[PDB]
């Protein structure tokens, strides 16, 4: 309750300035699809620092992405028509040709637990058997190490896929560029004199 | 000098440690010391709590693994306050010895570490091939030759380039990277050439003049804006080393051209580094405050180019396109050249411009401080104004101005309890002068004196005039902080009647501790306590002067005559709380015990005495005169036989009723009295009310009676039938040059771009206008005036009209203030005592030279700054004859004004005779043209001379004004060193040097033998109010208690022709 | 003396802020000094620890969401003694910082901002059709004349008071 | 960095008028010589000196180090009038405070001033204002202001120049500062070198240390500051005026017009002040009346004049110190 | 709002003067066709800046 | 837009109210089964009154 508060509090959804400081609006404004190609992020994303509500913006770092973004190289030089100034695409998740655990399964790892401890406050909150909070929790700790494992080869395997899918003919345009709370499509619009574009 | 002289640097690439010992720069053993090991820091930005890693380390990776480690989360812990100094050294330790960064130490005396690269390949868990380089294959990061280091790297893995991610300092800020560096693989200069040819593809790169380790590197931003931040921060820098080049002076640089080439940018950026080149500055020696700093670049360009110049408007459109260009300025051109010399293998930036001096410019200074910007406006520019239409500032919405009634206090509490003693001088009152001073007295109280006057003393109450000051004072020890006090001190009495619980004490000085959790009220006054308090500083004071103990004697006591007494009678037992038996009561009308209760007319059979009374009742009594003056002399006389010494209120007085209290006590009595008039420093600073001294003294007297008296002539005149006040005013709508103008201040909000026009208009009414900004974003400056009836007389003169205007032209984008947070101004300045008084001075002259018939020309002997020029009409030729007075001949002339700087005062050899003339002899036989002090026997000599000289030519006035004697003795007694004291027979009249004086009589005498008519005359209050009502300056307290003498006793003579 | 001499003020017609830096006033940055930002006390009533706005936010109005936040719990905890400066100013601040009035920036070196109206239409959260105005037609607050300023809202809406 | 005692920081040294009389003579062959000088730019080797030396961070750390032991409680002797106790001051933002002197007012609880900013000008003008207070009769420790009296600061760019004077000067009754000079902040006047018409201006001891730069290329460069040391001169009994060149002809000339604006000529002395550029041979004549004559002004050599009064300049390029590894 | 603010108050309806010069009136009353033969004009429609 | 002020409202009159009956409850040292069962009952018109 008093996090929703002071955060909601500030704009439900900013837009950008033009010195690209963040503008939250005011209300707090529901959030329609159809909103979704205009100066308007949804606002829960911004990751910007909110004194007060912290519980919730600290919930909020879960959400931001692992892989990094590579720039497609071989399509490229093949001549593949990608149309955006420069392409490239952004993948999931880097294969970690390494040694030991990952990156990917120890972020989740970390992530299970921060909200699983933040699941702990609700419920010991809303008082509840110990033979719940402990059930459930072992289910919640379940994926920990059982996600551990499907990333092994998800990440190493399934990853080099779109290593090259990134990149395939038409398939162009860039899809994300990686940084949630602030990335906007480019606007693409067939103009016309005569009728309206 | 000329050629710019520098030693280039590469810093970063002389900042990577030496391979063998790349391990003890974790420091594993000793803790880092933040002296030089890190900077830190918490601002009152409610939290901000930024870590700065200062040393090999600033440009760092982290991870996701050393993203984990505490300090990440020792941040999010004290949200409320600096991390403990503790807990933030001690761990970040922690952390700093954990990065290992892999490597294979070796022994050759060459090698270095590129580090950077390595430092990334930890960044990341050595899984990017770079990265999966150094791992098995670490002695590919040792190297020797700055450049190879990288090319090692390519050559092996084959690539065109490897992105390095830069962070951002303040390790606290896992928010994002704004863009990122990216190094190019391109070995020969011709390679790169054209690798940053092509590289006029891609959204945004960007790159600077020269290189670190000498191999292309380019910034790509992650966002069109973010481009901004950065370039933005950069140009600036370069202005910032630019400055020193020009000025010559070894400049150990990465670099000459520190700008950095838009390779892409996109309009902003277009038109940002579109300045940039221009080096549109003047060493600022100022900060600029970071952050805005981009808007406020930005913003310049676009007001720079749009007041532009049209010749280099164009040399900037120029550039505006052709950007991918770089362009340096000759000198910096022929430095490059001394570096491309050592060794042709520096493969700096292809593609450039050299300019050829810009063509000239505007030194636009600025500085996003946060001072206001107050500005001296100058009468006569160069920039000759044909019209231009009648401004109109906006309105000041309160919350950034709010303009109030009296410029607050302001005194140092010791100087105000200083009053000043007129003493009698008047042989005898006989009934022919009584015949004549009933009426005029009587005549007075049937009108009301001066509705102008009056409106003054209320609004100008000595209580809020004086009570931020006093708010302080208990503002102050409410916390603990006012440790030393001495009793008898006056500092002590005033700290006591501020508080309102009882103020204590022990060995003196140590004020016993506030007891635990409590708190006192702060003191509740009238706006008649200061008064009142004060006068019972001057009563112990007046016991014996010479003494700092006011601390009631032993048993002795003193009773408070005032209506509505109390706390000024509770104050002073706080005060005199320990002393014996000290007895103190307060009488007067609806007055609250502990205070008896009486009324006016002291109810018979009631006796009451003790040492010291004080009266401040008498006020109102219907009666209009006759008795209204007979029942407060019946209160004096009461108040005057019990009692030794006590102040009563006289108020009128009159030379009259104050006059006549002399003769009652002259007879019920025979060995007269002794009486003075007390006219106290802290008091409503007009109100003509003074209270007369009185004590039995043992010797006569053999003079009483009054005759002009500093203090009765402040009420004498006033004479009243005004015909209405000058209220303030506060228009703002700022007209071109037309008299109009009403007394009152310009507050108004005029939008930018147009400040530099208003604000060169505006210099025709007022002078010195005061103005700012409230953050980057207010697209409107603030404007404050206040029309000084001076200035106008000045300016308008001969009508014409040229302004600075351009040149203050130049402030337009940002050196404009810049104050946030609301400012106070007040309808009524503050003013030394001295200035208000040659400004009344004024008020008389000018009126009489506009009553003489034909009278041509005004010679000002000896002005300075030209001041008797508000006292002149607007049609006369004002010719002044001082030394220091250097004016351009032309600015004299288009004033029409003309000036003899040939001092001389001695006749024979003083072409006065021009008739139709009048003299305006202020000052001058004073201090002697060096600037020293004439000695009163000769301060004599100069007035004979004018004398035997207007004593043979025709139709000529001259004003003298000197400083007749009673001034000393009077000061001696009285005791407001504010701006007079008298030091050894002199006095310094504020900045002047003592200024011995002489006899009035003398004067008189001497002239009078001559034959030359003459009027001794002295400025009154009709003349005051107007004076200072026109002039938004109020008077003060210490002023208006001292300013009473002295404008008496510096008197003025009309030697008429 | 004799005729009564003033300077008539409508201090309220002018203590709204102008438009284009009606978003500083909040104070975003800089925390709430005593001194000019807000006057307090508490007295021997036993309890009565009275919070004074002062400044242009003397006049203001709350919520059911405003009235949520600590610092009118704040009151509730130290019924024995004067709030501890400390939790007081950080606290507050933490409000102050909040209330983020809706508008619409402009340039015209006049405009200014109605405020109260305003302050109202968030009080309640932009329902009460005066309110429901300005969400989206922000500009309809920012004006020149001080009464044209008001008489706008209504023509529009067309009604014969608000409240 | 300069590692000095600091109380021996405000230190100058006053090059005393000797030359009975400035003939015709001399002045033709003085004007030339000084004309020359200002038509070419005195020697490239020295003026990169100056700069490079800035008595800025050159005296910082020591200054530096003043402030960071106050910050953490370890400076609790002063004695107001205190030359080390101005130090302090000068270095810390906040309001410095005091008790039974000595004991200097602990810092209020968990908060913290922060380290005053500097403009490399603010040693100097500051130092100026002890050589003044200093000059006033020598033989005394007491640096602050009198009781009543009152300077005006006059240096482009001013403040904390002149605020570092007040909180110095704070409890002392009415002491009243002001700053001038173009591109000044609030609290200070922003006027300009040629100073408006009916502007008048005066407070005991002035301070003047603007004039840098006027394009005029002499004749005027020379008037435009001969005028500014005459105002800054009759209003003000005893100032500091920078007078930057001088030679042995311009620096003369302003003895010549004191000479007649005032029958019994003046005194006048040459400070070159401890703190300043270490170089720069900037000097600020010292103005007062004395009521004695002098019988001499004039100059010849000088300790301060030849410092400017040579560096002909013509020096072919400076040599860079290098730094050779083979 | 802003802009129907200051237009239905330059007038909501308008008549044609002598000379062409339109005629504003003030107040704002609604249209009934009552009045369509009468000599007022909707004022929407006036065209006038 | 979003939620309400009456649902809102509600949604901390029945906490204040639980936070009142959780005192009570442990007061009268109850079993944790039934403190929550209930609780979990005064939880569900937070949200179904709603």
């Amino acid at each position: 309750p008093v996090e929703y508060g002071i955060f909601v509090q500030r704009g439900a959804t900013y837009t950008i300035n033009a010195a690209g400081e963040f503008e939250f609006s005011g209300r707090n404004e529901k959030w329609d699809q159809a909103l979704y190609l205009s100066e308007h992020f949804p606002a829960l994303f911004s990751d910007v620092p909110l004194a007060g509500a912290n519980t919730i913006i600290a919930i909020m770092r879960l959400f931001t992405p692992q892989g990094f973004l590579r720039t497609d190289d071989l399509a490229i030089a093949a001549n593949f028509p990608r149309a955006s100034r420069n392409p490239q695409t952004y993948i999931p998740y880097t294969n970690q040709r390494g040694t030991v655990t990952n990156e990917f399964a120890s972020r989740f790892r970390t992530i299970v637990a921060t909200l699983a401890n933040v699941v702990n406050e609700r419920a010991v909150q809303d008082d509840m058997q110990k033979a719940t909070r402990s059930c459930t929790k072992q289910w919640l700790r379940h994926l920990e190490t059982q996600f551990d494992n499907i990333a092994v080869a998800h990440t190493d395997h399934l990853s080099v896929v779109y290593a090259t899918m990134s990149n395939f003919m038409l398939n162009f345009t860039n899809n994300f560029s990686g940084n949630h709370a602030t990335f906007k499509p480019d606007q693409y619009v067939i103009t016309s004199p005569e009728g309206s574009y | 000098m000329w050629h710019y002289t520098s030693i280039n640097n590469d810093t970063r690439v002389a900042l990577d440690p030496k391979p063998n010992q790349i391990r003890t720069i974790t420091k594993p053993n000793t803790v880092p010391q933040l002296g030089t090991d890190y900077l830190y820091t918490f601002n009152s930005q409610r939290r901000s709590h930024t870590l700065r890693l200062l040393g090999p380390f600033q440009y760092f990776n982290f991870s996701e693994t050393d993203r984990g480690h505490p300090l990440f989360r020792l941040p999010l812990k004290y949200p409320s306050k600096a991390i403990p100094a503790d807990e933030l050294i001690d761990n970040l330790h922690s952390w700093m010895r954990s990065v290992h960064l892999l490597h294979v130490r070796s022994e050759d005396n060459t090698l270095r570490y590129n580090w950077m690269l390595g430092v990334y390949a930890r960044s990341t868990n050595y899984t990017t091939p770079v990265g999966q380089l150094v791992v098995n294959a670490p002695a590919i990061l040792n190297y020797s030759n700055p450049q190879d280091a990288f090319n090692s790297v390519f050559v092996a893995l084959g690539i065109d380039y490897i992105d390095i991610p830069i962070t951002n300092s303040n390790i606290f800020d896992d928010s994002s990277t704004p863009y990122n560096v990216r190094i190019w693989h391109a070995p020969t200069m011709t390679e790169v050439n054209h690798i940053l040819a092509l590289m006029r593809k891609s959204t945004l790169v960007s790159t600077h003049s020269s290189w670190h380790w000498n191999v292309l590197h380019t910034f790509h931003y992650r966002s069109e804006s973010d481009m901004i931040d950065h370039f933005a921060a950069k140009i600036l820098e370069d202005w910032r080393q630019k400055e020193k080049l020009d000025k010559g002076a070894l400049v150990e640089a990465d670099r000459v051209i520190q700008r950095l080439i838009p390779l892409s940018s996109s309009t902003y950026v277009q038109r940002l580094a579109a300045i940039g080149a221009l080096y549109p500055n003047e060493f600022t020696e100022n900060v600029l405050d970071l952050s805005r700093l981009s808007t406020a670049l930005l913003q310049l360009s676009d007001t720079y180019y749009q007041h532009a110049n049209d010749q280099l408007r164009r040399l900037y459109r120029r550039m505006y396109n052709d950007s991918r260009t770089l362009y340096m300025t000759q000198r910096h051109q022929e430095l490059l050249l001394a570096q491309i010399t050592a060794d042709p293998n520096i493969l700096l930036y292809p593609y450039t411009y050299i300019f050829t001096t810009i063509p000239t410019s505007m030194n636009y200074i600025s500085n996003t401080g946060q001072g206001r910007i107050k500005h001296s406006l100058t009468v006569t520019g160069a920039t000759e104004h044909d019209t231009v239409a009648d401004i109109v500032l906006g309105q000041t919405g309160e919350d950034v101005i709010t303009i109030s009634m009296v410029e607050p206090m302001s005194i140092a509490v010791e100087d105000m309890y200083g009053y000043v003693l007129d003493t009698p001088t008047r042989d005898i009152w006989p009934a022919d002068e009584q015949i004549e001073q009933k009426g005029d007295a009587v005549a007075l109280y049937d009108t009301k004196t001066s509705r102008a006057l009056g409106m003054f003393n209320n609004t100008v109450r000595i209580d809020d005039l004086l009570s931020p000051l006093l708010s302080l004072v208990y503002r102050t020890y409410i916390k603990g902080d006012t440790m030393t006090m001495t009793q008898g001190s006056l500092d002590h009495l005033t700290l006591c009647a501020a508080v309102d619980s009882d103020i204590t004490f022990v060995g003196n000085r140590m004020i016993a501790p506030l007891p635990e959790g409590y708190i006192p009220k702060p003191m509740h006054r009238n706006n008649s306590t200061m008064k009142m308090l004060s006068l019972y500083v001057a009563l112990k004071k007046l016991e014996n002067f010479a003494t700092n103990s006011y601390l009631m004697a032993p048993d002795t006591s003193i009773i408070l005559l005032g209506a509505e007494r109390e706390p000024a009678v509770n104050i002073l037992r706080r005060f005199n709380r320990n002393v014996s038996n000290v007895r103190i009561i307060g009488m007067g009308d609806r007055a609250v015990e502990p205070n008896i209760r009486v009324r006016v007319p002291f109810p018979i059979d009631k006796n009451i005495s003790a040492d010291f009374i004080i009266c401040d009742i008498n006020s109102y009594e219907d009666q209009s005169f006759e008795s209204m003056f007979s029942e407060t002399i019946s209160v004096v006389t009461t108040c005057a036989s019990a009692a030794t010494r006590a102040l009563v209120k006289i108020n009128h007085p009159s030379e009259y009723m104050i006059n006549s209290v002399i003769e009652r006590l002259s007879q019920l009595g025979g060995v007269f009295y002794h009486t003075a008039l007390l006219k106290t420093a802290s008091q409503n600073p007009y109100s003509y009310e003074t209270y007369i001294y009185i004590t039995p003294i043992a010797a006569a007297v053999r003079f009483p009676f009054y005759s002009n008296s500093a203090m009765i002539n402040r009420y004498m005149t006033a004479v009243a039938d005004d015909e209405m006040p000058i209220i303030p005013s506060i228009h703002t709508v700022i007209k071109g040059h037309s008299n109009t103008y009403s007394p009152g201040l310009f507050c108004g909000c005029v939008d930018v771009q147009s400040a530099p026009l208003a604000l060169s208009q505006l210099k025709s009414y007022c002078s010195e206008a005061t103005t700012w900004r409230v953050d980057s974003d207010d697209n409107l400056v603030n404007i404050i005036a206040r029309i000084d009836p001076a200035r106008i007389a000045l300016e308008f003169r001969t009508r014409s009209n040229t302004s600075a205007y351009h040149e203050y032209q130049r402030y337009v984008p940002n050196g404009l203030g810049f104050k946030v947070r609301k400012t106070r101004e007040f309808r009524y300045m503050h003013r030394e005592v001295t200035f208000i008084h040659k400004l009344m001075m004024y008020a008389l002259i000018r009126e009489q030279i506009s009553l003489t018939e034909n009278m041509t020309q005004v010679v000002s002997i000896g002005g300075r700054n030209l001041a008797d020029i508000s006292v002149v009409p607007l049609n006369m030729k004002y010719v002044v004859i001082d030394p220091a007075t250097r004016i351009e001949t032309l600015t004299q002339e288009k004033k029409n004004i003309e000036v003899q700087s040939r001092p001389f005062q001695f006749d024979a050899a003083n072409m006065d005779l021009e008739n139709n003339s009048i003299y305006l002899f202020i000052a001058v036989i004073m201090n002697e043209p060096n600037g020293a002090a004439t000695p009163a026997r000769m301060q004599m000599d100069k007035i004979r001379n004018v004398a035997t000289a207007m004593l043979t030519r025709t139709n000529c006035v001259a004003y003298i004004s000197f400083y007749e004697a009673g001034i000393i003795t009077r000061l001696d007694q009285s005791t407001a060193h504010k701006t007079i004291r008298v030091e050894e027979g002199r006095l310094k009249v504020a900045n002047y040097v003592p200024v011995d004086t002489l006899v009035e009589a003398d004067v008189t005498l001497m002239l009078r033998d001559i034959g030359i008519t003459h009027e001794i005359i002295r400025p009154s209050t009709p003349e005051l109010i107007d004076a200072c009502s026109n002039y938004g300056i109020r008077l003060g307290s210490t002023g208006g208690a001292v300013l009473d003498v002295f404008n008496h006793y510096s008197p003025v003579i009309k030697l008429v022709r």
